[PDB]
RNA sequence: GACUGGGGUGGUCGCCUCCAAAAGCGUAACGGAGGCUUCUAAAGGUACCCUCAGGCCGAACCGGUCAGAGUGU
RNA sequence: CAGGUGGUUAUAACGUUGGGGAUCCACCUCUUCCCAUCCGAACAGAGAAGUUAAGCCCAACGGUGCCGAUGGUACUGCGCAGUGGGAGAGUAGGACGCCGCCGA
């Protein structure tokens, strides 16, 4: 139930690999990362 | 000290003794109201007989 | 059979013994003893033959203590079995002990009828033996 | 578990971060159930540089009040001394109140930390 | 209630001394106690016969050959563990204040009486 | 006010009930406070009934216990500088069967007082389980003697 | 709340005093008539001085409640102790009024 | 028959890699160890895995305080 | 397929921890014991504040004497 | 007459007995505001009603802990116990801390 997340919403793109438990956390993780492109700080969403 | 979890109408209550003129005054938590509350063988046998 | 009601580990790596005994080499708790002159496996066969003998003597009189327990486990591999393949089936346990170690004390009898009973409990172990009495006894009474 | 004890954990949690030189010597403050005491310590040495007290001080009746006064101070001791930065120890106090109104006026006053 | 004994003063330390001292049939022992740094010396085994003995011999007058004399009781004793031979002895220096605790034989409720040399608290010995 | 106005009026147990009597009102035995506990292992609304219970029966909320293994198993309510030092004086007028209240100390002075019923409760299968922590130089009995409650065997 | 016994708020005094241990229904109706309240009046209508009026009557007599429960206990006690027909029957669980057995309990 | 043993991992090569005397740069390794068999002091670091390592150049200090609790230091200049 | 106190049968094959290991590191056996092929959106970061387990007394609560507890595995 | 803050690995700790108090520390009094917990118990604030009772400090005590010789022994290096190194435990004893800075 722990599998791949992928952190997007970048502006090429930003994105971030991480992991989660689905069945813990079915919802959809959305936490805010530095963006390289834009350098400031930019809410991501899994896909 | 915690405003609202504390219960409320702590009024003063006086209790009365029905059958023993006692009052007192409290805060029971229930112009004070009224509670009302309301709080051998051989001498036998000489009887008998004698 | 002296053995212990449970173990930490089934198996002990058979280690080595050194020198003489440093402990347990003075008559405490009685009056007359035998002391080991060599290093050996007291096995629980041998002490228990010892002190039935030590016991059929002195009648029922006196008190007789064993100051050796066998706490090591053995094992022997059978026959037919190569060498390799692991330990063998256990065959019991033994008491290691040097030389100087105190074996078997007697309490309340005389001089002689202990040295007896000391030397026929003596001539049923594996190591040559040594008879003591406690250096303060006195000789009559 | 007396409050002695209590504030001795505190203090000892306090110091594993926060130590003084004499570039930024220590600001350690005692409370007490009346007045304040401040004192400004250089710890490589064990000695103190500056220090301040209520003890001959009083102006108002409230110890808040009593408290900015003894920072203000210990900000003109500790600048006629020559410093200028410090680091502070809460001393295992709460970092509010009158600790809170110490540091504050000592703010106010010099030693910019 | 009173042995006599005397001993030659000993100077050489370490098992090499040791061994040579009781290859020649004699016991190194130590006196200390009370005030004043300890005595070394060397008793000889036939000299000593307050240790094969029944009773607790009180009171051993020490005259020490390089040292003056002392009166003490016994201390420690180290015994070889196969041969069962005396290998060093230590004696107490019983003084007139600070009482020492021994050992003293019972009979049946009785005992050997330890009020001079030794001032009180004696223990036991033979309990049983 | 409460008891508290007559306690300190009084103060007799530095003299009349003697010891301690060091000039110091200071070791005069005083009660710390007054701790009301039930327990149940039926959890589970049993919890959330016996917290109404005795928050009606103290005046102030009783938080639950917890079991430590994770559960709210019990409910407990402390009271101090206000229960009669209301609760003591509210407590002197109840009776429950017949009397004979216990006298077993704790050591340092502490009338736990188990009440198997809870209907002997002016306001209100329960308990009581109350208690008194009392500073009492905490004296076993000599200072634990400071009670005004019925008490069997005198 | 009487004699501390809770009584059925709703229900008639000539019955609803036979809630009391030691007091049936003849003794109820004996109660209310020496005291002078009507028998058909409900509890929760009895006035105070009622209640208190009835509340005497069953004092100064009528042996209720624990004191009766503590004569009863003490009577058995007696009689067991004693070691008579009677108290060895009651402590064996038998008939002891002249019932047979062996056909009902 | 058979063993059910046989199993062994691979050696860490734990230990004390700068001993006290020693010159030590900036970085250097000074302890690997499992958990704080020694703990750090002046200008020594301590990693994630419990590795001691310098924050400094000098010399390598180890000392003993209350509890015979060891540390290592580092004394510069 | 290989290892293998001949071969076969049986067991084993990568990683982690202790002992064998001889007070730095390292070190073999079909020597002695056990584990792993994950988990946590908080079980991560920080500020602040707390302190388990056990014995006794009274009846989950009170009291004071005391590293055993926890740290997912 | 007591307070604050440090160095020295308890020879420094714990404990028992006894004594403090104009202020210093503390207990203590009350919750309007800051702030906090079911609970002003803790934390936080408000200024002086009373206490040395407790904390705290001082003095005596070798009681529990702690430290610990000399001598001997165990072990051990030299591929012979000849020549070197030398414990642990135990016994004598020690120890009711020793040095700083600030304030009164
Ligand atoms: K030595
Ligand atoms: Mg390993
Ligand atoms: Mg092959
Ligand atoms: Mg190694
Ligand atoms: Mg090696
Ligand atoms: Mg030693
Ligand atoms: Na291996
Ligand atoms: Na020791
Ligand atoms: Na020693």
């Amino acid at each position: 139930l722990e599998c791949t997340e992928h952190k997007e919403s970048g502006m090429g793109i930003s994105r971030y690999i991480t992991t989660k438990n689905r069945k813990n956390t079915t919802q959809r993780l959305e936490l805010k990362k530095y963006n390289p492109i834009l350098r400031r700080m930019t809410l991501h969403k899994e896909i | 000290m915690k405003k609202g979890i504390h219960p409320e109408n702590y009024r003063p209550v006086v209790f009365k003794d029905m059958s023993n003129e006692d009052i007192f005054i409290t805060r029971s938590t229930m112009t004070y109201p009224l509670i009302k509350v309301e709080i051998g063988r051989v001498d036998k046998f000489m009887s008998r007989y004698g | 059979m002296l053995q212990p009601k449970k173990t930490k580990f089934r198996r002990q790596q058979k280690g080595r013994m050194k020198g003489f005994a440093q402990r347990g080499n003075q008559l405490s708790f009685g009056s007359f003893g035998i002391k080991s002159l060599q290093s050996k496996w007291i096995t629980g066969r041998q002490i228990e033959a010892a002190r039935i003998a030590v016991t059929r003597y002195m009648q029922r009189q006196g008190q007789v203590w064993v100051r050796i327990f066998p706490d090591k486990p053995i094992t022997k591999k059978g026959e037919g079995v190569r060498m390799g393949k692991g330990k063998g089936a256990p065959e019991g346990f033994v008491a290691p002990i040097t030389p100087g170690r105190i074996i078997f004390e007697v309490e309340g009898v005389p001089y002689e009828i202990a040295k007896e009973a000391l030397r026929l409990a003596a001539q049923k172990l594996p190591v040559t033996t040594k008879f003591v009495v406690r250096h303060d006894y006195d000789i009559q009474n | 578990v007396t409050k002695e004890q209590r504030r001795q954990k505190i203090k000892a949690r306090v110091r594993g971060k926060i130590s003084g030189t004499q570039e930024k010597p220590r600001l350690t403050v005692f409370r007490s159930n009346k007045q304040i005491y401040a004192q400004l310590i250089d710890d490589i040495a064990g000695r103190t540089l500056a220090s301040a007290s209520s003890l001959k001080l009083e102006m108002t009746g409230s110890k808040k009040e009593i408290a900015a006064k003894v920072g203000d101070e210990i900000a003109k001791a500790a600048t006629e001394a020559g410093i200028s930065t410090v680091v502070f120890d809460r001393n295992g106090y709460l970092f509010h109140g009158r600790i809170k109104e110490l540091a504050d006026a000592a703010r106010k006053g010099g030693l910019k930390f | 209630k009173t042995f006599q004994l005397t001993g030659t003063p000993r100077a050489e330390f370490g098992k090499k001394a040791a061994k040579a001292i009781r290859k020649e049939d004699q016991i190194p022992a130590v006196l200390y106690g009370g005030k004043g740094e300890g005595v070394n010396f060397i008793v000889s085994q036939d000299a000593v016969r307050n240790l094969i003995y029944s009773p607790e011999i009180f009171l051993v007058e020490l005259t020490v050959e390089g040292s003056g004399s002392y009166k003490a009781i016994l201390k420690e004793i180290q015994f070889h563990p196969v041969t069962d031979r005396i290998i060093h002895i230590d004696f107490l220096q019983v003084t007139d204040e600070k009482p020492v605790v021994m050992e003293v034989p019972v009979v049946l409720g009785h005992a050997e009486g330890v009020k001079a040399g030794g001032k009180l608290s004696l223990e036991m010995r033979k309990l049983k | 006010t409460a008891n508290l106005k007559k306690d300190y009026q009084e103060r007799i147990v530095p003299a009349l009930m003697k010891q301690f009597g060091y000039t110091s009102v200071m070791q005069v035995p005083v009660l710390k406070k007054i701790v009301i506990n039930q327990g149940l292992g039926m959890a589970k609304k049993i919890i959330d009934v016996a917290v109404s219970e005795l928050t009606a029966i103290t005046g102030q909320k009783a938080v639950p216990t917890v079991s430590k293994k994770k559960m709210p198993i019990g409910v407990m309510v402390t009271l101090r500088r206000e229960q009669m030092y209301r609760l003591v004086r509210i407590a002197l007028p109840r009776i429950r069967d017949f009397k004979g209240i216990e006298s077993k100390l704790d050591g340092r002075g502490n009338y736990t007082l188990g009440i198997n019923e809870q209907i002997i409760f002016p306001e209100i299968i329960l308990g009581m389980n109350i208690t008194f922590v009392t500073s009492a130089d905490e004296e076993g009995y000599a200072l634990l003697k400071e009670f005004g409650l019925p008490f069997k065997n005198a | 709340r009487i004699v501390g016994v809770d009584l059925p708020q709703n229900k008639r005094g000539f019955i609803a005093l036979t809630y009391i241990y030691g007091i049936g229904r003849s003794s109820a109706i004996t109660i209310l008539d020496k005291a002078g309240v009507d028998r058909d009046i409900k509890v929760k209508d009895w006035s105070d001085d009622q209640a208190a009026a009835i509340r005497d009557v069953i004092g100064a007599g009528y042996k209720v409640e624990g004191d009766l429960r503590s004569e009863v206990q003490l009577n058995i006690k007696r009689l067991m102790d004693i070691g008579c027909y009677r108290g060895i029957r009651h402590r064996i669980g038998l008939p002891l009024r002249g019932q047979s057995t062996k056909n009902n309990a | 028959g058979s063993s059910k043993n046989g199993r062994e991992s691979e050696s860490k090569r734990l230990g004390v890699k700068v001993y006290g005397g020693e010159m030590a740069k900036a970085g250097n390794i000074l302890v690997r160890q499992r958990g704080t068999v020694h703990h750090p002091g002046e200008n020594v670091g301590i990693g994630k895995d419990h590795t001691l390592y310098a924050l400094k150049s000098g010399v390598v200090v180890f000392t003993r305080k209350k509890n015979d609790r060891s540390y290592v230091s580092i004394k510069t200049e």
